[PDB]
């Protein structure tokens, strides 16, 4: 029922070659974003979702579109390469869902961090406070398990939803070969 | 409950150019489109932009073919910073002047029913010339009294044309003054349009060609001087009325000599001054 | 500067005479803008038995001197004859005398107005003939034409009604003895309620009656404008208040008119700009010029622009070469 | 390779409108959009344009966003309204080239392989044309070694159709002064040319001062071009040049003198005719 | 090295500088022209070479400052002529 413009930040880095998480982390994350996009569309028919990659620098593949077929189709040919630039990717996503189609919609970022983040704590907390001022929620998935912990991510999310904001999230998934869609249950339902 | 005669419709430069270009493109047809703007006060109907729409028709009528385009265009302009909504429609009358026909009145009736103060603008491309553009804004009169109230002289300054009066002006519809308020950047860009590159100003002109042109004009002036001598001997054996028709179908040596003198003086003075200026500027 | 020096020398020569020409000296003093000297001369005359000199001089001052000049001469004097003299400079006596003269000598042919009314065939000519009647009877206190042609006047609607109501104030020019009740009778309360045009016209008419000479009317119109709700009422009140306070740089009036202007409404804005000009007339107030020019360059209402265009010129009245900068900027 | 770019006045005024509306929205400095147009065998023609959402971080030159989905949709609609126009390049009102321009051009090259950038200065503090055209090209060096993608200048001019010319001339009732004679041939050139040359030389002087003091590093290519310029500067004290100059000046002044003589004779003729007319009128009235 | 206004070398000078006899000066200069190092002509009758263009070379900061000073002179001349024209023709251009 709630209007939400949610931009997905997918990680097509070189650590996605790893087969630890089911048939390659790339395919696991493909299924995960499939379920997340379907969940958003089912939650609201007018809800619009987009796609951004976190490759060498960044790349926007599909801006906010109510349909999901184009997003899924573009998801193919997302072959991994390069490192991950979390700060730049999130800033680009922030700009993209600042230039919304409908200003009454809410603003959200679902990020799939399946690789270490090389951004210091200070820059990440600065980004956290800026996004809190701009009223953005960041659902972060600690995919990949390259650190599978508060790899400078729990600080990010807690800074976001500080003072009982309960807006952001950080779902950490173990390397257990279980479908990432099967694992995700917090943001989809109890958002 | 007044609708005053001092009301004006402010047409932006962009809107005017778009209207004229589309109308001229559709020279035999009455190509048409929508006008976006705001209803500021009861004395202003600001037109800030216009966009043509997919339409098809013959030389006797034109109709739009899809409304989905209009809706989508409004949305996709709002998304980029033009939240203004439709305030009227424009269509071109190629050579018939400016006025509304029966179909035009029906369309304007629909627009009025939607929004009270919607206006119709008729732009005639072919009758427009460089200095002046033939354009007018209209609105309808109900089946009633006077259509408007006059609290100033602003309305009665246009002298409505005979063609519009014949076709129904002041009887089925009334005109609204068009004003062309501009912003600083629009003014500056319009002035800068015709500005040329700086190097073009200092660039000289092939001396062979310059000398050839001078020689040609002096040779022409020789024959013109012969004819001028012949003509001066006349003007005494000429009736006061016959002089005027004397220069009909026959060359005027005095006029041609003056024109050639002007052109020669301008060219030579400009060339000499440019040569000296370059001589100093470039070492 | 040289003219002022020569006028001072002439004043000295006038003083040094057996029977000094105090009238011409006061004229030259008005030119020099030195109310101190005129106050001193009036004090000396009262100290002598030259009440006739004092009265004639004060009459001439009121008739051909600025309000600021008159006010200073009324403040210098203050800090039975003095009360009588001040009542001359305050202008009450002159206004009453002119009103009596115009009432008594009121030869006007109503046949011409009747012919115009019969020939009238549209709203423009209707309002034109109403204005012409107001001009003909300005100061005569007479409204026989309006009284007898009541059913013909009802045709006017909207701003025509506004002008028709203001014509009453035009007719009653200077009839300040009882203006509040005089206008209330014409604009009855709880009688055909809901005529914002009529109410605004009434405020405008009070202003026109008390033009250039305010007093309690300034405060009355200030309160009415503050309590006003309709834009027509605000426009009429702004015009009336400007006329009432014309020439007195009263900060309360200026601030109220500025708030009405910044309300950003065309009908209110035109009158607000004109009233600001009238209020801060003559004065070179940098604050007023800055505010008015800035709003002229910031607003998007040609009506407000027109009002402010008149207002700025009114503001810079009199100042000959102190207006060069503003003139150049506005022309550019 | 483009030899010339013709930018119609409607494109410029649309750019101004886009800039004004985004500025009224607020918090932006540069505007971006597409340039629909057509090709005429190496002489481009930019006829129309449309806005495109665009944002950038004022600190990072790598956080920028352009809505290519919106670009495609609006291009489809513009094609549905006028088929003869196809995407040709992008425009931005930034006063001078930014560092993200090559990236934006690479994005737009997927819609127009020979994309042409046009910078339109909507606040021109100068004396010259408002359009600068650039084309992306690969630059191979000799010591700079890595081949980078640099922007190469292309001649840009303003042209118009008949309707556009009529509309512009009608709207140009702001300050109209044609005076095609010597007056305009003195203002539009001479003065304007000298002022522009002074501006360019002042820019070169500022760069050279920065280089000499040490704010900027040395650019061997710029220094070489400056050497070529100073070499091209001619010498005007040569006897042969002086003699040729005097000869040509004498010829031009001969023609000028003959023209002035013709003018004087015509003036005398007019005076004689006027005196005849006045004398005859006085005689008849008497 | 030679200033732009003279830039007219002589056979004996080239021979002395390059340690070759006067006869080979012509061939040396022709090889230079062919390769493209310098542009000019050879006048055997007067025994001179008129060099009109030498290849650009890398300059140090002192030479850059010299170029800046020359630009200053050039700009001063340009401004002087602009002021002259404006002042003299203000009547026709206001
Ligand atoms: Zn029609």
């Amino acid at each position: 029922m709630v209007l939400e413009s949610t931009m997905v930040c997918v990680d097509n880095s070189e650590y996605m070659r790893n087969g630890d998480f089911l048939p390659t982390r790339l395919q696991a994350q493909q299924d995960a974003v499939n379920i997340v996009c379907h969940s958003k569309t089912r939650s609201n028919p007018e809800n619009n979702v987009g796609l951004i990659t976190l490759a060498n620098d960044c790349e926007v593949l599909t801006t906010l579109t109510p349909d999901t077929g184009r997003i899924l189709s573009k998801l193919h040919t997302v072959q991994p390469k390069g490192k991950i630039t979390f700060c730049t990717g999130i800033r680009v996503a922030h700009l993209a869902l600042k230039h919304r189609q409908g200003k009454n919609h809410k603003m959200r970022i679902i990020a799939f961090v399946g690789s270490p983040v090389e951004d210091n704590e200070k820059d990440l907390v600065k980004l956290a406070k800026r996004l809190k001022k701009e009223k953005v929620n960041v659902d972060i998935i600690n995919f990949g398990e390259e650190e599978v912990n508060t790899e400078k991510l729990t600080a990010f999310v807690n800074t976001l939803n500080g003072k009982d904001g309960t807006g952001s999230h950080l779902v950490t998934v173990p390397p257990g070969p279980s479908l990432a869609d099967a694992l995700i249950s917090s943001p989809i339902l109890a958002g | 409950p007044a609708v005053d005669t001092a009301e004006q419709v402010y047409i932006s430069s962009l809107a005017l150019l778009k209207m004229l270009k589309h109308g001229r493109a559709g020279v035999p047809m009455e190509v048409m489109g929508l006008m976006l703007g705001e209803f500021v006060d009861d004395y202003t109907v600001r037109v800030i932009d216009v966009f043509a729409m997919p339409q098809s028709g013959t030389g006797v009528s034109v109709e739009a073919v899809d409304p989905v385009f209009q809706a989508k265009m409004l949305d996709m302009l709002k998304q980029t910073g033009r939240p203004e909504m439709v305030v009227g429609w424009y269509h071109s009358h190629p050579g018939f002047g400016c006025w509304l026909s029966g179909v035009d009145i029906n369309t304007q009736q629909s627009f009025e029913a939607l929004s009270e103060r919607a206006v119709a603008v008729v732009v005639d491309p072919i009758q427009s010339v460089k200095g002046k553009v033939v354009i007018d804004a209209f609105r309808l009169i109900n089946a009633n009294h006077e259509p408007r109230q006059t609290t100033s002289n602003l309305g009665h300054l246009n002298k409505p044309s005979i063609q519009a009066l014949i076709h129904g002006l002041n009887r089925h519809y009334y005109s609204i003054t068009i004003n062309y308020r501009k912003n600083e950047l629009e003014q500056k860009m319009l002035l800068n349009l015709h500005k040329k590159s700086w190097m073009e100003g200092l660039t000289l002109q092939d001396y062979s060609e310059h000398c050839k042109h001078n020689e040609s004009v002096v040779k022409e002036m020789l024959e013109l001087a012969k004819n001028y001598n012949k003509a001066v001997e006349e003007e005494d054996k000429m009736t006061p009325e016959q002089l005027a028709i004397k220069n009909v179908g026959k060359q005027d040596p005095k006029r041609h000599l003056e024109e050639h003198v002007d052109v020669l003086m301008t060219s030579n003075i400009v060339q000499c001054l440019a040569a000296m200026l370059d001589t100093v500027v470039f070492k | 500067q040289f003219r002022n020096k020569v006028l001072r020398v002439l004043v000295k020569i006038y003083m040094n005479l057996e029977k000094p020409d105090f009238i011409n000296v006061c004229q030259c003093l008005i030119f020099l803008d030195d109310p101190q000297a005129v106050s001193d001369i009036l004090e000396k005359l009262v100290k002598e038995d030259n009440l006739l000199m004092a009265y004639q001089i004060c009459f001439d001052l009121y008739e051909s001197a600025s309000q600021q000049f008159l006010s200073s001469v009324i403040q210098n004097l203050r800090t039975d004859q003095t009360l009588k003299m001040i009542k001359i400079l305050s202008g009450e006596m002159a206004i009453e005398l002119h009103l009596q003269f115009l009432i008594r000598n009121n030869n006007t042919d109503l046949m011409i107005l009747k012919n115009t009314k019969d020939a009238v065939r549209n709203s423009v000519c209707h309002t034109a003939t109403v204005i012409a009647n107001s001009f003909m009877h300005c100061g005569t206190t007479s409204d026989q034409f309006l009284r007898d042609n009541l059913e013909w006047l009802a045709r006017a609607t909207n701003w025509a009604k506004f002008t028709a109501t203001a014509s009453l104030g035009v007719i009653h020019k200077g009839h300040e003895k009882e203006a509040l009740q005089l206008m209330a009778t014409y604009l009855p309360k709880d009688t055909s309620p809901g005529s914002a045009y009529q109410e605004g016209g009434g405020l405008y008419a009070l202003g026109l009656i008390h033009a250039n000479h305010g007093g309690d009317i300034i405060d009355y119109l200030l309160n009415q404008l503050k309590n006003a709700s309709n834009d027509i009422v605000r426009h009429g009140g702004s015009l009336g208040l400007g006329l009432a306070a014309m020439g007195t740089a009263r900060q309360d009036v200026y601030d109220l008119l500025k708030t009405n202007l910044y309300q950003d409404d065309a009908v209110t804005g035109e009158a607000a700009g004109l009233a600001l000009g009238l209020v801060m007339l003559g004065s070179k107030n940098a604050q007023a010029i800055e505010d008015m020019v800035g709003y002229a360059q910031e607003t998007q209402h040609e009506k407000i622009l027109r009002g402010l265009a008149v207002g700025i010129a009114l503001v810079m009245y009199g100042r000959m070469e102190e207006a060069d900068a503003l003139i150049e900027s506005l022309c550019r | 390779a483009v030899q010339k770019v013709v930018v119609h006045p409607l494109v410029l005024l649309s750019v101004v409108d886009h800039f004004n509306r985004i500025g009224k929205v607020g918090n932006q400095k540069r505007v971006v959009g597409v340039l629909l147009g057509s090709w005429q065998k190496k002489v481009l023609d930019v006829s129309n344009s449309f806005a495109v959402p665009f944002d950038e971080d004022d600190k990072d030159d790598s956080v920028w966003f352009l809505d290519h989905d919106y670009l495609e949709n609006m291009y489809g609609m513009f094609k549905k309204v006028n088929a003869r126009e196809r995407i040709v390049g992008w425009y931005h009102t930034g006063p001078k080239l930014h560092k993200n321009d090559i990236a934006i051009n690479e994005l737009m090259k997927r819609y127009c392989p020979n994309s042409v950038l046009v910078i339109i200065d909507v606040k021109p503090k100068d004396l010259g044309l408002p359009t600068e055209a650039y084309i992306s090209v690969e630059e191979v060096h000799d010591d700079g070694t890595p081949t980078s993608k640099t922007f190469e200048h292309v001649t840009s001019e303003i042209g118009a159709e008949e309707a556009e010319e009529v509309g512009v001339e009608h709207l140009l009732r702001d300050i109209k002064d044609t005076t095609v004679g010597t007056l305009s041939q003195r203002i539009t050139n001479q003065v304007h040319g000298l002022k522009g040359l002074n501006s360019k030389l002042l820019d070169i002087r500022s760069y050279l001062e920065k280089v000499a003091t040490g704010k900027l590093p040395i650019n061997h290519q710029i220094i070489y071009q400056l050497q070529d310029v100073f070499n091209l500067l001619p010498d005007v004290s040569l006897q042969e040049f002086v003699k040729a100059f005097y000869l040509k000046t004498n010829d031009q002044m001969v023609v000028v003198y003959l023209a002035s003589l013709i003018r004087s004779v015509v003036a005398l003729h007019n005076l004689i005719n006027n005196k005849i007319a006045n004398r005859d009128a006085e005689k008849k009235e008497g | 090295t030679r200033p732009a206004n003279h830039r007219q070398l002589t056979f004996e000078e080239i021979a002395k500088s390059a340690k070759i006899t006067v006869n080979e000066v012509e061939l040396l200069v022709m090889k230079a022209l062919s390769v493209g190092l310098v542009k000019g002509s050879i006048d055997e009758v007067d025994k001179r070479v008129h060099m009109t263009w030498v290849q650009p070379r890398v300059l140090d900061l002192q030479q850059i400052k010299g170029m800046k000073d020359r630009l200053e002179f050039w700009c001063t001349d340009v401004k002087s002529m602009e002021m002259l024209v404006e002042h003299q023709a203000h009547d026709i251009l206001t």
